[PDB]
């Protein structure tokens, strides 16, 4: 039968600016069948954020479409009828949450995760989760020597403000939702490195580079504990001493699915599904046990410090590696 | 859970626009609507507010701190106000009472500020009266000493800080200057006066260069020369700028402060390294958002550090800037740190004040080094009420069933949409949620962290009205409908009513049958017939069967019971005088409000009714105080409120707008069995007693969150055995910050009192005292500093530099 590609609406709202005559099938029906896509091909084919988008999907489609004769479908968000293989895209956006090669829960694809990759590491850089209502009346002084730093509101994306005026806008937008605070760069914008897994076996060994990131302590705890071997991805780290030691690097998100911003990530992401096997009926059965593996450990963590998601109720702080409750 | 009377301020008024002041003690005070509010700058946090004047404050000034201090003359805090009926208060800023009246014709003060001469006596006082008066006041006993008049307008008058016997006036024709000026007797003659060549915004003195000043305007900067009467220095802005809107100028370097009219402040320092003065820009801050409600009206700066800024708005909101430095005309860091020299291997405290950021002066294009760096720092941020018409309720009262969780939440509406929740208890703001997009109409508590909340839509041509219920759960703040999706097109709600136990609840509409719901299952019950009277007043009975009562328009009143889904009726009662708007029930008393004033006390044991006519005009709401056996109730009319009693018929206190009290009331509550809670016209929330009269909150009995470093609040016996501790650092050996390890026979309440003091002191200040290297004239510099005097903060610096210079 056919794969299931999920995505969202920023992928369509990309590839709106007769491919945009089109592009209403995608944005409203959203069931581009495969007798669609044949179709769909030839826009996508004679076609700077708008070149890379378009560019990635057409090695995509072309890439899980031959043999490993199999058709595609391109459904969005009675499914063990039409579709036995169930494929989705990262990074997911907070606004929208058989096999599944991506998030388990709703819960893994949100804030509770980033949470999670710490507590269970003890590298990252500051944090600070106010609950909604929250007052702010005082700068915090961890985040007082950074010069950018990162917002990110509970259902919306990730950006970057800076810290001259941040108190006048933390006011605000903790009316509406939760925000969470975290820091970028002492000096400006930070360096961001994606390391994508399952590792290879001649890349876990040498000297840590920026081209080989793969000997991270960070990353060796996370490898025991998370089964990124069954599962298609990147890890995202953060430098912010950044104008190399293993002691400037930290692990800041991690992401299941195959990404769709970049080029050169987008072709060794494939390139490892079809070498090592991810696709093999004798190779998903593992998945099944590490389906629930993962998925009670985040519940029951996030059960823990509680006391679609469920929304956070108390206020918690991550510093020196160690996370507990804010006292204000 | 103890609940102490407190005021809580909000917006500001046009005739605010120049009341602030920072004084050398470390606290700011600006003027409210007629209230004067003191808050800190370290930790944001309101301390005292005074409330004794009758009208808008116009001017606020704090005292100057230039004498000797010891048992005689201790270390205390004193505030002068102003206002638009021409009256000066002294002020005690300890306990909340005055100590000096002044008052002088009948026209607002224009100017007031103290005398920085204090060396024979330091309770001279100057103020300007309308419109050619100069008035110099006694700050002791109000006693007059001179009075002289002039033939013009004085706008504004300024002090040499050099030459006490020179003063000069602005006026609407040119500059007059006094060089006569003597406590004793008045100026001789009108003195010597110039002419400019009316817009003039400021006038100040230069207190970094002899013999200067610098005139106002909204596009240029001018720096006058006295002994020639020329201009030497102009500061201009671009083609395309903001104009100026006021200045700061500074004492420890050469340096201004700058207020545009977009809510930016500028720092220009004069230009040393490589003919006119040139002032150079340094350091630029963010604008904010300009709205024809929302104006930035003035600034003030820190006179100790020169290192702190603060900005006031008309909505409200408090500004607390900082200034830091990181290694056009370059500059270089200081060669002395608090004094004296340094190497390269001691602890140094760049940003402990201005002087430690950048080097003295020097003239450019002579022969002489590490650059220094700028920037603007937001670490502080108050917020107060906002517009007018608000909407308060209160939690569910205190009973020994939920004594262990118990917390006296206050929930009050406002017309943005928005609900504010208090403690009462500290007094800071708790929680801010967004819930609606029009004006609250209403709030109802279902339990201790769960409330409710409705609003109304702008009606249409023909009357339908959108409404929106919305549960929200205070720790989550999740936000949900009750009633669910029923379109925007329906009837107005006019009141909602939550039963005792939490369990029912009742919906009334203009023209639409009454609906009963359920809290906790939130589905719909019974939904009454068509042949249903109209709805204009109803009240549960706070005795799962559980009764209420409403009155028709006729006068009818009908009593009905509620048991799951079905509801039968209990009894009727003949009409009775004209049409009833409030009902209030508790116990076996039933109290009935009329359009005319009039409350009946039906009591339902005898068959008996009490009419008491009020004579007032009209009876808006009633309700009564929370406590098992306590009959009381608080009405509130269309001028003011009063408090009944329903055992014996007697009026216990009284307060009418106009007669006893200068504000109107907008909303009434019970915040316990003692207390009430009145509700201003202004933007302001009151907490009063069971007269409603006025007190005097004092700060020694004070709960606060975060402590605050202020010698000032301390014994006078106190202060200076701190200082003197703190002064000789090394006892008894080894270096330590508690009482409890030096011998002080004393007791315990003033032990604690400065230990907490002492806990409150900053890190930085923490290890630079503890410093074997760092030596007994920094040690007294830094005192100086901490303890905000003028006198030693001279005395040493100069006493330092020249014993440093002779030494060698």
């Amino acid at each position: 039968k056919r794969i299931a590609f999920l995505f969202d609406s920023t992928l369509t709202a990309f590839l709106m600016m007769n491919l945009k005559s089109h592009a209403v099938t995608m944005f409203e029906v959203g069931k581009l069948s495969d007798e669609s896509l044949d179709s769909f091909l030839i826009e996508l084919e004679k076609v700077q954020r708008y070149f890379d988008h378009a560019l990635t999907l057409r090695n995509t489609i072309l890439f899980l479409r031959h043999n490993k004769g199999f058709p595609l479908d391109l459904l969005r968000c009675v499914l063990n009828k039409n579709y036995t293989l169930l494929v989705s895209m990262a990074p997911l956006t907070n606004e929208i949450r058989p096999q599944h090669i991506g998030p388990a829960i709703p819960e893994v694809s949100s804030v509770w995760f980033k949470l999670y990759i710490y507590h269970v590491t003890g590298q990252g850089p500051p944090s600070l989760l106010l609950s909604k209502g929250t007052r702010l009346r005082k700068l915090p002084d961890i985040f007082q020597s950074y010069d950018r730093l990162l917002i990110t509101s509970w259902g919306h994306d990730p950006g970057v403000v800076p810290t001259s005026n941040v108190l006048t806008m933390l006011n605000d937008a903790l009316t509406h939702s939760a925000v969470l605070i975290q820091g970028h760069g002492l000096h400006g914008i930070g360096e961001t490195v994606h390391v994508p897994f399952p590792f290879d076996e001649t890349e876990l060994q040498g000297e840590f580079t920026r081209v080989n990131m793969g000997v991270h302590k960070a990353l060796q705890i996370l490898r025991n504990r998370v089964d990124l071997q069954h599962l298609c991805g990147y890890v995202t780290m953060l430098n912010a001493s950044s104008q190399t030691t293993e002691a400037d690097w930290v692990p800041l998100e991690l992401c299941f699915g195959i990404p769709l911003f970049s080029s050169e990530l987008n072709r060794k992401v494939c390139r490892k599904i079809a070498a090592h096997g991810l696709c093999r009926k004798e190779s998903l059965q593992n998945l099944l046990h590490s389906s629930r593996k993962l998925s009670l450990q985040v519940l029951n963590f996030v059960h823990s410090f509680q006391e679609g998601v469920p929304l956070p109720a108390k206020n918690l702080i991550f510093k020196d590696g160690v996370l507990s409750e804010w006292s204000g | 859970f103890k609940v102490s009377a407190r005021t809580l301020t909000g917006a500001l008024n046009a005739h605010n626009k120049a009341a602030v002041d920072w004084g050398w003690q470390g606290l700011i005070a600006y003027g409210c609507h007629s209230l004067v509010v003191v808050i800190d700058s370290i930790t944001a946090q309101t301390l005292q507010v005074l409330e004794k004047h009758k009208a808008d404050v116009v001017k606020v000034k704090w005292a100057r701190e230039n004498y000797h201090h010891n048992i005689g003359s201790p270390y205390c805090l004193r505030l002068a106000s102003a206002d638009v009926n021409g009256k000066i208060i002294v002020w005690d800023v300890a306990a909340g009472v005055a100590q000096c009246e002044i008052q002088e014709h009948a026209k607002p003060i224009q100017d007031v500020q103290w005398l920085w001469n204090q060396d024979a006596s330091r309770d001279l006082l100057l103020a300007i009266h309308p419109p050619n008066y100069i008035v110099l006041w006694n700050a002791d006993t109000g006693t007059k000493l001179w009075k002289k008049s002039y033939a013009d307008n004085i706008l504004s008058f300024s002090f040499d800080p050099f030459d006490p016997s020179h003063l000069t006036l602005l006026t609407s024709e040119g500059i007059v200057f006094i060089s006569d000026f003597s406590p004793s007797k008045p100026p001789s003659g009108p003195g010597k006066k110039v002419y400019i060549s009316n817009d003039c915004l400021q006038l100040a003195y230069l207190p970094s260069k002899r013999n200067h000043m610098l005139l106002l305007y909204p596009r240029e900067i001018l720096i006058l020369d006295l002994e020639v009467n020329q201009t030497v220095g102009v500061i201009a802005i671009e083609r395309t700028g903001v104009p100026f809107l006021q200045v700061i100028p500074c004492f420890q370097r050469d340096g201004l402060f700058c207020l545009h009219e977009n809510g930016c402040i500028t720092l220009r320092v004069r230009r040393s390294y490589n003919q006119e003065l040139t002032y150079d820009l340094r350091s630029q801050c963010d604008a904010i958002r300009v709205t024809k409600t929302v104006r930035p009206f003035s600034m003030v700066c820190c006179p100790v550090n020169e290192n702190a800024a603060a900005l006031v708005v008309s909505d409200g909101r408090v500004m607390i800037w900082e200034l830091k430095s990181a290694v056009v005309s370059p500059l270089y860091s200081p060669v002395s740190f608090c004094g004296i020299p340094v190497g390269v291997l001691q602890n140094k405290l760049p940003d402990l004040s201005l002087d430690n950021m950048i080097g003295q002066s020097a003239i450019a294009g002579e022969e002489h080094l590490r650059e220094v760096h700028l920037k603007f720092l937001l670490t502080g941020l108050l917020s107060g009420l906002p517009a007018p018409q608000f909407a308060i309720r209160m939690c569910p009262p205190l009973t020994t069933k939920n004594i262990k969780m118990y917390q006296p939440l206050l929930a009050v509406g406002t017309s943005n949409g928005s609900v504010l929740v208090y403690h009462l208890t500290s007094g800071l703001l708790h929680k801010e949620l967004s819930i609606h997009s029009c004006e609250v109409k209403g709030i109802e508590w279902t339990s201790l962290t769960s409330f409710l909340s409705f609003a109304t839509s702008t009606p249409n041509n023909m009357g339908l009205v959108r409404n929106e219920l919305q549960l929200v759960d205070l720790p989550t703040g999740r936000s949900i409908a009750f009633r669910g999706e029923r379109g925007n097109d329906e009837s107005a709600i006019e009141m909602i009513k939550v039963s005792h136990l939490k369990q029912y609840l009742a919906v009334v509409f203009r023209d639409k049958p009454l609906e009963l719901w359920d809290v906790r299952t939130c589905t719909l019950l019974r939904e009454m017939s068509k042949n249903f009277p109209t709805i204009t007043a109803l009240e549960w009975s706070p005795s799962a069967r559980e009764h209420f009562v409403f009155t028709d328009i006729d006068g009818q009143v009908y009593h009905l019971t509620v048991e799951g889904n079905s509801v039968k009726d209990s009894a009727r009662i003949p009409p009775d005088m004209g049409s009833i708007t409030c009902i209030a029930w508790k116990g076996d008393t039933l109290v009935l409000g009329d359009m005319d004033g009039n409350l009946n006390f039906w009591d339902l044991k005898g068959r008996v009714s009490r009419g008491i006519p009020t004579h007032r005009s009209w009876v808006r709401k009633i309700r009564f105080a929370p406590g098992k056996g306590n009959q009381k109730l608080i009405a509130m009319y269309n001028d003011g409120a009063e408090v009944w009693d329903t055992k014996e018929v007697q009026m216990v206190s009284s307060l009418r707008s106009g007669r006893n009290v200068t504000f109107r009331i907008l909303d009434v509550d019970w915040c316990t069995s003692d207390k009430v809670i009145l509700a201003s016209d202004d933007g302001c929330i009151r907490v009063l007693e069971m007269s409603m009269k006025s007190a005097c909150f004092r700060m020694d009995e004070q709960e606060l969150t975060e402590p605050v470093w202020c010698p000032y609040l301390l014994v006078p016996r106190a202060s200076l055995a701190l200082k003197a501790f703190l002064l000789h650092q090394p006892w008894n050996g080894q270096y330590s910050l508690d009482i409890s390890h030096v011998d002080y026979p004393e007791n315990e309440e003033i032990k604690n009192l400065l230990q907490e003091q002492l806990n409150s002191l900053s890190n930085d200040i923490k290890k630079l005292l503890l410093d074997p290297e760092f030596t007994l004239l920094q040690r007294c510099l830094l005192v100086s500093r901490l303890y905000g005097d003028e006198s030693e903060l001279h005395f040493w610096t100069v006493a330092a530099h020249y014993l440093h210079s002779l030494s060698q």
